[PDB]
């Protein structure tokens, strides 16, 4: 198990 | 020129107590509709979304929208100088280098100028396979307790919170003050307790908390701020290698 | 298979709060008569004797005797995950690699598995020249106060507690909620306050504490656990060179 | 031979809590008129003047004046072993190497001997342009709060307390439980909050505090000790370079 | 004055 | 601004 970045799930415009 | 009077100034104190240890510098979106703050934490694993609707303020005025870069710790320090029953007024001008915080005790008036800084991520549309409403204190106790057991919590949704470490493991089972579960599908997700433990610093904002889950998407921990709006934390999951 | 239900789970929480900072790993002797724990502290200056009679449990079952090696720190950590009003059930099987602790809130059920470790001293028969029964809080204050004065306490038995250091000295005199003295002989013994201060971590277990003394033998500080049994600390004295 | 019995021993406990972290060694001037203590702090920026009149003691006797050099930390430590409602008796003889402190619980009597040490500045007469009477708790909160903003407080006497640092600045304005101002001239003085924060450790001694100011002279922060006398702090100002 | 070990007082029978 | 010593204000004499 490894922590993922929020930016790898949510995007920018 | 922006000016927002808040009689329940404690709310703003609690809000910044909830954010100061998770975000260093954040931009406060001030608009006619109210105050908005959206910011990743400093670890880049979570996203905080704070909304204080203008209605929740006792007087609120914002002629033109304004984005105030704020050091949340410095704002925390300034708000610790507000009495827990003080009347807090926020005051900014256009091109402001400073946010004015005025604390009125209910014959002491404190005037603080906080230097502003110069300082992106979109929340997708998501139906959540599972939504859990529970007391905020119980949720904070769960994430506190399980962090003595391990670094990660597997949330299974009856909702089960399980952690394991060297010393052993633990499973915490809640079923339906109240705990309610709307489950459109069973979900099992793993999250770092360290960040959930940051989120529960918002526990004084509301007696209840909602956890929204879906497979392979960030978890939403929502604390509604009665009348004013809400404090939302999104937490990127841990994924199996 | 062993299973012991305890409704005042606080007792077990308090017990481990008393021991965790004095013993690292200890063997819990589980038998039909109840739970027994006897262990030297890590400093090899004291001996702890814990007895929880099977009667004190609300349900108690032990088919075959069992010696569970337990990391006491990991176990208090797990017991810190029990609500102060939870009903704690202990559960082990024969050849267990794990002790099961179940915390039932009075709609939250917590299930912990604590990894067990793999596995000494006989208590002599002793008549005590002097036995002092006194409030536990008063005794804890005495050993706290005198530790600001010195490292050693001279217990002279009216019972007098005396310490000396660079800064000066102090004598604390109690005579006969209540303080009672059964003195078959005057005794004067010297003990390290550091260890007595560990012993007084058991103060939440009992309103009173009994100190049993005799010349040149270990001091007994006994905390009875109402109904269940007792927590006994034996402290080797300091002797003059 | 000197002997002073004090029934509200808490006063002496509070007094030493008020001094211990500001003065290392100080000479207690004991005379028939009462107990006097006058001492610079270790930073040489402030002057403490403590006066406990003999009248305030319930029995007081001093055959011949005596100057006891006292380590205030050790005396504080000894007074932390006094119950908050104990009857404290001070006892010294001529040529004493030791001060005797006797704590009588209201069947426990504690007798402490504190080793004394071996053994300057005159207070000028000053009319104060500005004297401010206010609640002690309010003043401690002001110097606590402003210490989050900066190291220095500008006191303007309505009295205004202003601090500034990197993060911004703050102004606290009080006007006339009560706040009263006797102003013969407007004065504006700058002081280190670090020392004012030491001074407010005397806040448990009195509900109110008085600040005496005049241009280019030390600030007087006075805490009256009901009946017994007072604790006076003089603080050298900061001056502009 | 010197601290003694509990094992110098109690035995293992 | 600079902190001054109490002895630069008060005397002994």
């Amino acid at each position: 198990t490894r922590q993922t970045t929020i930016t790898s799930h949510f995007a920018k415009g | 020129m922006f000016e927002a009077r808040l009689v329940q100034g404690s709310i703003l104190k609690k809000v910044l107590e909830a954010l100061k240890d998770l975000i260093n510098e954040a931009c406060w979106d001030i608009s006619s509709s109210g105050v908005n703050l959206q910011s990743m934490d400093s670890s880049h694993v979570s996203l905080v979304q704070l909304t204080l609707r203008s209605e929740g303020f006792d007087t609120y005025r914002c002629d033109r929208n304004l984005a105030m870069g704020v050091n949340l710790t410095s704002m925390s320090k300034i708000l610790k100088c507000a009495g827990n029953e003080d009347i807090i007024t926020l005051r900014a001008e256009d091109n402001a280098d400073t946010l004015a915080l005025v604390f009125e005790a209910p014959e002491k008036v404190s005037d603080y100028e906080m230097k502003l800084m110069d300082l992106q991520l979109g929340i997708p549309e998501q139906e959540y396979s599972c939504v859990v409403k529970m007391p905020s204190g119980e949720f904070a106790r769960i994430c506190r307790d399980l962090s003595h057991i391990g670094d990660a919590v597997v949330i299974s949704c009856g909702v089960k919170f399980s952690a394991s470490g060297e010393l052993g493991n633990g499973n915490i089972k809640l079923s339906q003050e109240a705990v309610t579960i709307e489950m459109n599908e069973p979900v099992q997700l793993t999250f770092a307790l360290r960040y959930l433990n940051f989120f529960t610093k918002a526990t004084p904002l509301s007696s209840t908390v909602t956890l929204s889950m879906s497979a392979d998407v960030p978890l939403v921990v929502e604390y509604k701020i009665a009348d004013m709006g809400h404090l939302k934390y999104y937490l990127a999951p841990k994924i199996e290698d």
